[PDB]
RNA sequence: UUGACCUCAAAUCAGGUAGGAGUACCCGCUGAACUUAAGCAUAUCAAUAAGCGGAGGAAAAGAAACCAACCGGGAUUGCCUUAGUAACGGCGAGUGAAGCGGCAAAAGCUCAAAUUUGAAAUCUGGUACCUUCGGUGCCCGAGUUGUAAUUUGGAGAGGGCAACUUUGGGGCCGUUCCUUGUCUAUGUUCCUUGGAACAGGACGUCAUAGAGGGUGAGAAUCCCGUGUGGCGAGGAGUGCGGUUCUUUGUAAAGUGCCUUCGAAGAGUCGAGUUGUUUGGGAAUGCAGCUCUAAGUGGGUGGUAAAUUCCAUCUAAAGCUAAAUAUUGGCGAGAGACCGAUAGCGAACAAGUACAGUGAUGGAAAGAUGAAAAGAACUUUGAAAAGAGAGUGAAAAAGUACGUGAAAUUGUUGAAAGGGAAGGGCAUUUGAUCAGA
RNA sequence: GUCGAAUUUGGGUAUAGGGGCGAAAGACUAAUCGAACCAUCUAGUAGCUGGUUCCUGCCGAAGUUUCCCUCAGGAUAGCAG
RNA sequence: CGUGGAGGUCAGUGACGAAGCCUAGACCGUAAGGUCGGGUCGAACGGCCUCUAGUGCAGAUCUUGGUGGUAGUAGCAAAUAUUCAAAUGAGAACUUUGAAGACUGAAGUGGGGAAAGGUUCCACGUCAACAGCAGUUGGACGUGGGUUAGUCGAUCCUAAGAGAUGGGGAAGCUCCGUUUCAAAGGCCUGAUUUUAUGCAGGCCACCAUCGAAAGGGAAUCCGGUUAAGAUUCCGGAACCUGG
RNA sequence: CUAUCUAGCGAAACCACAGCCAAGGGAACGGGCUUGGCAGAAUCAGCGGGGAAAGAAGACCCUGUUGAGCUUGACUCUAGU
RNA sequence: AAACUUUCAACAACGGAUCUCUUGGUUCUCGCAUCGAUGAAGAACGCAGCGAAAUGCGAUACGUAAUGUGAAUUGCAGAAUUCCGUGAAUCAUCGAAUCUUUGAACGCACAUUGCGCCCCUUGGUAUUCCAGGGGGCAUGCCUGUUUGAGCGUCAUUU
């Protein structure tokens, strides 16, 4: 809202930081099933609903 | 014939203890038997493998080869023995796992905790 | 390869704070240093050495607290002993060994005899 | 739904019966651990037949008084004829029961006598002494077996 | 379980839509909302006659009977047709049924109680198991049933001196008391003719 | 004016305690309707779901104001019975206990009401010291509107006589139990197949170990374990077995006879009425209101009442282990269970992604290979990729990865075809094929 | 149509389901209204509709009687195995 | 007849290839089905005697998943409108620049904000997916950069109202009530300064708190500066509050 | 401006199997069955006769010992008073 | 005759059935009893050389201390190989600590990272203003302490 209390900018921080793709070392390790982040978000498909 | 209530003979649990047993279960479960000089001299007939034991390849297509352990991989259950390799097409080699059980040990790295640990087990002359 | 809390254990508190102020200064150097080199792994060893610094300094500052408790009821909350709550509520074992004196003398005159049975 | 000549029946399964179903399947489990409960309190408790000497008494209602079975506790009057306290015998492994009364001179008898045999029968322990160990024998009523008159 | 298929509020969506009439999961956004639920037709649902502990498991048989078909089976025992029809390769054997020395119960080892069984010519039995052993055909394999092999001799003793620690290890090889025969060992399958080898107190204290 | 007392306050006074979570089982309150009655209202569902309060490892109950009617049993609880019975019920649908008997487990008790009255003998706290789950001394205070000792109905108490018998806790080491550590057998011998031997064959070994798992395919003997024993470590506790300092105490308890007594719970019992509830029926329990006891009394004795007996207990105060419960928690062992649309919703970064303002709703999704050896290098292409080369046992395993069905589809091959196609009987023709 | 007042509208706030709110249409109360949504009771009941999974062999019906708050159902007798 | 699992047996089959699958190839059975050959494949499985069941599908507007014909079909036609050249690029109707033609026409298709969003802002790289054509472009993808306040807001005040306490109700979750039937008080200071406190002189109380980024309200402007911040940064010049 | 044709992109409804008639009989209005008429690949734009076309387990009517909204000295109750 | 349509086969597709796997579920049994104001369960936000999650943890942040074992961890990097050692480890064990902001949640509030008050201390001349550091201030109830109130009330002076 450009006036946004300090809960609702620090719960973007998080969101921003966790906006990422999966870390490529990864998909190295030893077992790894893990294939991309599952929990990818973005702003034009899906809200935070705060 | 297990007797005692406390020891499981169910496939699932034993194989679920296996695969997420930690690394220091895993140092035993990856032991190898000595080689017959080796038995006869110590008196023991196996022991856990370390990173400095010279082991001599029994089993599979690397039988007969030797050298010294280059890596316990507890997590990938393997040994990496140097000098036992798989020369890439691109000119790298890579070690080849073995699994100890595969392998005999034909001289320890010794110290004093592998010399206590033979005369622990019933040792002769360290 | 990091500090060792028995070599620390050796020391006065003054030494103990110098050795945190240091390790401090050398951690923030270090954080500097990261932000050019890649990949700077010992900045963990610096972390782990500020850390036992610190837990060794409260080692000494509660034992001497202890020490100055020591005895008398009424230690700190954070001294006394952390059973569960239910347990710190319980009867210590002087109550629910207390005893009535009237059930005190008739347990005293018929306690329960060791008798065998053979025919 | 009342069909062909059958019984009338009178299945109650007209609640959430299934909510409540006990299957015994602890039957065995429950066997061997009462089993482990009875030998465990043997070697827990000094050698001691695991029971308390019972009295002989008649059954009730005359389905049943023709009878005699085991009864709680010896009565005060049996016990002081006896020649015990009741607080000594309920220490030295006899039932006492102080609600039951003596109207009959048979019954009476008939339990002095078999307390007058277990004080005859039973090796008590000094409390400071030696008394080496006695072969516990775990059962006062197979030992002072209640017979039918 | 006795709340699997059943831990949703789905509701039938009623006729006129166009689909069954089968209850649906409620809500949006997720693929599970609008399918079908707590039909035994239906993925994730419930099955038909969902299965109950209170079952029963255990079948009363009289004691009579029981012991008719023990007293049967012991009898079938000494039946060398019954017994060679049984599998139990005992073609070069001595009379049936067979009896052997009390000395039988007190050996203590592996090896001499191997050997003694051999002597007696039980060594063709023995060898039928160590030789049956195969995988389990199906999935309980994995439900730890993962091997079969077939029944050896069943040593019969009246007392137990260490033949019973000395046996046990052997494969196929079962050991009972006179004292309690089990109608599970002596017609395995319900197939009578087991080969039984008794110790002479035993076979004497059969009567 | 001073000093109390009583009652009531305040303090960030000294020290504590309660809340919330979990909630499978447990103790209560509150409380439906769907349903069944072939309708439906009493009834049933059900003294259940939902809601609320409160515990524990169990809870609750529990040592009779019981059951009985017997030749009497004797706390409670649970099981098998009683018994689908007595009884309740538009006596319809339905519902429905209890006594006895067998068994599991067993365990018994304590306050009030008593003048210590030749001695508040009792106790919290503070403080100093100590051997600190506490002790001693001292000092305030609590308390006579009653804190100790003594008694609990089975009794028991006050007096008189007679004697006899018995006894407390800490030490040290074992033992019991709990949590743990470690050691403890036998082939990697030969031949064949295979990428791999853990397969088949031969010759052996151990077996109180041929459970189970791993290792490049079905491994007792390669590894971990398994079996049997040994050797330790740290606790809990006095359950009990010994050794030793203690020595409790002319303290405490029990026991006989004689005598005088013998306190035993009130807006409670009980009664009326109302409501609910129960099998409890002129009223089973519970609760509200009104009435309201007694002391050779009172309660109960399953048909209301008067009268006369009898039997059996002793309420209106209290504690108590086990046998009993346990879709929760922690730790274990299992299965004629399911085998990725199954089994929990979830075998996987699943109560996740995602939907909804919200309460809530809530998926899909496992498998290269023994090992990445995950395709160096060449060539065409802007590239993706292709063609080669190569790795591999296999690329008819290339991460769009085990097998790889069907629907549906491409190509090739064959055949037929004037407004369906498909089918039956029979034979021609073409293709194809077994049998002697 | 109306367009300077019974005006239009933001934000804050209050009213909650047999309840609200209604210049009243049973209107509106989050695409839901002659009783919202969510979860549970609940797999509610259904004399009614649909479906009900292998082969062969032998035998083989009834739609009629009486009674029913019965007339799309059941009991009963009959027919059948 | 067939299926999953179970006891027994055939010392059954099997990495020299189990199961599965495909096969207008063969055989047996009236049939349910059974057997064999060939191909594919890779680790288990079967005959018989019995045991057992979550045991046989064409349908249920059945459930889940997958796939068709329809069909390269319906269509991708509101908001006046595009064109030329160059550059870039493998590729340009759509990108960039220039030229031209137009439109919004200040009640804007302009410049800012509130709610909401949350990084979409900006730069660099960059086109597999997305932008229902395209794409070298992008609100996409990948990596980073970026939001500077005594003066602008919140913060403070009270509004409709919400809501503890004291009390009362309710089995209870909780409800009422908001100054009420309450012993609800701190801020001042002669003295005390054994210490600016306690005793001890004296003055004022019908009362928590929450509730506005549009109401009320202490105080800042201009110029310049960034890829992206500006009444916030820089330069200069002020002001208010507390001390 | 579509429709149309092209480059690119690319759904859905619906679908037992399908698709030429006349009469017959037939569940009394056939695409199939009987008897006749006939009948020649593959198609494009239109069209609205037919497919008793599609859309929806008819909302009218009846039945059910299925409800619900509403009313009333229906039966039985109930807050309040 | 092609094309087209249909049928079958082979190869290739589509798709993910079948088969075989299984660190998962489900049911049964056995044993045990241990959450929280000494701040629980739950939540938010952070923490790694390179992590978005899961898991672990709390500014001592995939952890510190202690103990045991005895040489690793591993995807890369780095370190180390004294590793015959108070010593590797994403090991086990776990008794000592740390434990942001919260939460029954406790100074008052909370759609605010809003606003006080007390004590010690540090800096700015500074008891008073501002700031930094440390330690505190919820409610009900109980025992006790201290200070009080009431002609409720006793005694004494009077
Ligand atoms: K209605
Ligand atoms: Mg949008
Ligand atoms: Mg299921
Ligand atoms: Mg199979
Ligand atoms: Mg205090
Ligand atoms: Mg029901
Ligand atoms: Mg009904
Ligand atoms: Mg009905
Ligand atoms: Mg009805
Ligand atoms: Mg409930
Ligand atoms: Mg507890
Ligand atoms: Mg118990
Ligand atoms: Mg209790
Ligand atoms: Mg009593
Ligand atoms: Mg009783
Ligand atoms: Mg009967
Ligand atoms: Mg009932
Ligand atoms: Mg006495
Ligand atoms: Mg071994
Ligand atoms: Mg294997
Ligand atoms: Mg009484
Ligand atoms: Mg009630
Ligand atoms: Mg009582
Ligand atoms: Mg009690
Ligand atoms: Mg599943
Ligand atoms: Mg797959
Ligand atoms: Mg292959
Ligand atoms: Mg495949
Ligand atoms: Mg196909
Ligand atoms: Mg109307
Ligand atoms: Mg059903
Ligand atoms: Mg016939
Ligand atoms: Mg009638
Ligand atoms: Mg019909
Ligand atoms: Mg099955
Ligand atoms: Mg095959
Ligand atoms: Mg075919
Ligand atoms: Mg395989
Ligand atoms: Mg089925
Ligand atoms: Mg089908
Ligand atoms: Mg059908
Ligand atoms: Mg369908
Ligand atoms: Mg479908
Ligand atoms: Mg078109
Ligand atoms: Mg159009
Ligand atoms: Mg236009
Ligand atoms: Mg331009
Ligand atoms: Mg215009
Ligand atoms: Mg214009
Ligand atoms: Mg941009
Ligand atoms: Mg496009
Ligand atoms: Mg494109
Ligand atoms: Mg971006
Ligand atoms: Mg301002
Ligand atoms: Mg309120
Ligand atoms: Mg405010
Ligand atoms: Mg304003
Ligand atoms: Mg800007
Ligand atoms: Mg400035
Ligand atoms: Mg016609
Ligand atoms: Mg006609
Ligand atoms: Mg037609
Ligand atoms: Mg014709
Ligand atoms: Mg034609
Ligand atoms: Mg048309
Ligand atoms: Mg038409
Ligand atoms: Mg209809
Ligand atoms: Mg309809
Ligand atoms: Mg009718
Ligand atoms: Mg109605
Ligand atoms: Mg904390």
């Amino acid at each position: 809202a450009a006036q946004k209390s300090f809960r609702i900018k620090q719960k973007m921080a998080k969101a921003k930081k966790q906006n990422r793709p999966l870390p490529q070392w990864i998909r190295l390790r030893t077992n790894n099933t893990i294939r991309y982040n599952a929990k990818r978000r973005n702003w034009r498909r899906t809200k935070m609903n705060i | 014939a297990k007797q005692s209530l406390d020891v499981s003979s169910d496939r699932r649990k034993a194989r679920k203890a296996y695969f997420t047993a930690p690394s220091s279960q895993r140092r035993v479960l990856l032991s190898a038997p000595l080689s017959k000089e080796l038995r006869a001299q110590y008196g023991i007939k196996a022991l856990p493998i370390r990173r400095d034991d010279e082991v001599l390849v029994v089993r599979g297509s690397k039988k007969g080869q030797e050298g010294k352990i280059s890596s316990v991989y507890r997590l990938k259950f393997a040994v990496q023995v140097d000098k036992v390799t798989k020369e890439k097409v691109n000119g790298a080699s890579v070690p080849i796992n073995l699994h100890p059980s595969k392998l005999v040990i034909t001289k320890l790295h010794l110290d004093k905790d592998r010399k206590a640990l033979i005369q622990r087990k019933g040792g002769k002359l360290e | 390869a990091g500090v060792k809390a028995y070599e620390l254990r050796t020391k006065s508190k003054e030494q103990l704070a110098s050795q945190l102020v240091d390790l401090k200064k050398e951690l923030a150097e270090l954080k500097v240093q990261k932000l050019s080199r890649p990949s700077l792994p010992k900045i963990k060893t610096v972390r782990k050495s500020i850390a036992c610094v610190l837990t060794v300094i409260n080692e000494q500052q509660r034992e001497a607290v202890r020490q100055l408790y020591k005895g008398k009821k009424y230690q700190p909350k954070d001294l006394r002993a952390k059973k569960t709550r239910a347990l710190r509520r319980a009867l210590t074992k002087f109550e629910a060994s207390q005893v009535t004196e009237k059930q005190r003398k008739k347990q005293i005159a018929f306690p329960q005899r060791k008798y065998a049975i053979k025919a | 739904a009342i069909s062909k000549n059958l019984p009338i029946l009178k299945n109650h399964f007209r609640k959430h019966w299934q909510e409540r179903v006990k299957v015994h399947f602890d039957q065995a489990g429950k066997k061997v651990s009462r089993r482990n409960a009875r030998a465990t309190r043997a070697a827990k408790i000094a050698p001691r037949p695991l029971d308390l000497l019972r009295p002989v008494v008649r059954a009730p209602t005359v389905k049943y008084n023709r009878k005699v079975r085991a009864g709680r506790g010896f009565t005060l009057a049996e016990v002081k004829a006896a020649g015990l306290t009741a607080a000594y015998a309920r220490t030295i492994g006899i039932a006492v029961d102080h609600r039951r009364q003596n109207r009959n001179q048979e019954i009476f008898d008939a339990n002095v006598q078999r307390l007058k045999e277990y004080q005859s029968k039973i090796i008590v322990f000094p409390r400071n002494g030696k008394a080496p160990e006695a072969e516990q024998v775990l059962s006062a009523a197979a030992t002072f077996p209640i017979a039918q008159p | 379980s006795e709340k699997a298929g059943h831990q949703t509020s789905a509701e039938s969506w009623g006729t006129g839509r166009a689909v069954a009439r089968i209850p649906r999961v409620g809500g949006g956004g997720t693929g599970r909302s609008g399918q079908g639920a707590f039909g035994n037709m239906c993925r994730g649902g419930r099955m038909f006659a969902p299965t109950k502990t209170w079952r029963k498991w255990n079948v009363k048989v009289n004691h009579n009977e029981k012991r008719y078909a023990t007293a049967s089976a012991i009898a079938a025992t000494a039946v060398a047709s019954l017994v060679l029809a049984r599998g139990h390769r005992v073609e070069k054997i001595p009379e049936i049924p067979l009896v052997v020395s009390t000395d039988l119960e007190s050996i203590q080892k592996t090896k001499e109680a191997v050997a003694a069984l051999k002597a007696v010519g039980a060594h063709s039995d023995l060898l039928k198991v160590l030789k049956s052993k195969k995988l389990r055909a199906g999935k309980g394999k994995y439900r730890n049933r993962r091997w079969t092999q077939r029944r050896g001799p069943l040593v019969v003793y009246a007392e137990d001196n260490g033949i019973v620690k000395a046996l046990r290890n052997v494969p196929g090889v079962e050991t009972a008391n006179v004292a309690s025969l089990n109608l599970l060992q002596l017609a395995p399958g319900a197939h009578l003719g087991r080969f039984v080898i008794w110790t002479e107190a035993a076979f004497t204290k059969l009567d």
